[PDB]
């Protein structure tokens, strides 16, 4: 059709890159 | 006095290699490589409907 | 290292929530009762849930019977995929040395040989529950061994 | 009906827009050596164009 | 679907001319080609996998 109407599928993802290189004590909430 | 043993074969097998795009399975994926899947706790997809 | 340590890798889920995901980072230096020595477990078979015999979830004193029956590891690093343990019947570490914590309200000294206990103290029953997993994890006690038989006598003397 | 199809190969990627985090030491404490953690947040952003 | 098939004529020929021979009387075992396959174990040996 070209009259539609495409969308980007967007993946939202919180990574932690960081855990595995040292110890972290982060929060309960911390969207880092 | 003439007597011998003898080996007459020796057969072996062959791994079939199979690509999973190759199947036809594949329409129902979307075979999408993350570069960073281990480093992720909470993965959501968002999109409009 | 086959022979000095032996890491075991006790998976966690996928759906957990951060308020979840926050209490097993505080829970570095404990006991984990393994009931084997794979190398691959999940957090069901750590828990109270796989504890439970034929329906009837035990007390305090039928809590010691199915320690002595299973493997008791301390954990070495928790990842936020895997918590990393090491079980004390092969062996520590190439090093030889885990760092243990005290739950306990008693100090420890140099050389006391340490007995585990469970929770059986007031003030003290401290289950680190996960709701989005329906988890509870009780961690047991370490004690110094002249209280640990002090406890099982009290225990075994009142029924 | 038919036999020999037609199949994608190659896997899928992504443009990756991700929140990006700046560690870098600096030496002294003047105007030009505290921007140059400015500039690195634009020099880090640029390359993931 | 058909009448007339192709097949071949000649059976296999395995006899122990040259080298195989003294291994049937000096050795007194037999291997099925060691013509070929004391060759084919050097060049595995030295060149390729």
């Amino acid at each position: 059709p070209t009259g539609s109407l495409l969308s980007t599928i967007e993946v939202a993802s919180h990574r932690r890159l960081f855990d595995f290189f040292s110890r972290v004590r982060s929060d309960a909430n911390s969207l880092y | 006095d003439v007597e011998f043993d003898a080996l007459l074969g020796s057969y072996c097998n062959t791994l079939s290699l199979v690509r999973f795009l190759e199947l036809g399975l594949s329409v129902a994926c979307v075979c999408t490589k993350f570069p960073e899947l281990a480093y992720m706790n909470e993965g959501r997809v968002q999109f409009e409907v | 290292m086959l022979a000095d340590g032996f890491e075991t890798d006790i998976a966690i889920p996928s759906g957990i929530s951060r308020p979840d995901a926050a209490a097993l980072q505080r829970c570095e230096g404990r006991v984990v009762f393994l009931p084997t020595i794979r190398r691959q477990l999940t957090l069901a078979d750590v828990a109270h849930e796989s504890f439970v015999s034929g329906g009837v979830s035990p007390d305090t004193l039928g809590l010691l019977l199915a320690y002595r029956r299973r493997f008791p590891a301390v954990i070495t690093r928790v990842l936020p995929t895997r918590i990393v343990a090491c079980p004390l019947d092969v062996g520590l570490t190439h090093a030889g040395t885990v760092n243990l914590r005290n739950t306990s309200p008693v100090d420890l000294c140099n050389g006391d040989p340490i007995s585990l206990v469970p929770p059986v103290f007031e003030g003290q029953a401290t289950d680190v529950r996960l709701d989005s997993l329906d988890l509870t994890l009780r961690f047991p006690v370490p004690l110094p061994s002249p209280l640990a038989r002090e406890i099982v006598a009290r225990l075994v003397a009142r029924g | 009906e038919d036999t020999e199809a037609d199949v994608p190969v190659t896997y899928g990627e992504m443009v990756l827009n991700g929140a990006n985090l700046v560690t870098a030491l600096v030496m002294g404490k003047a105007v030009r050596s505290l921007d140059d953690v400015g500039r690195h947040l634009l020099e880090m952003q640029e390359e993931q164009l």
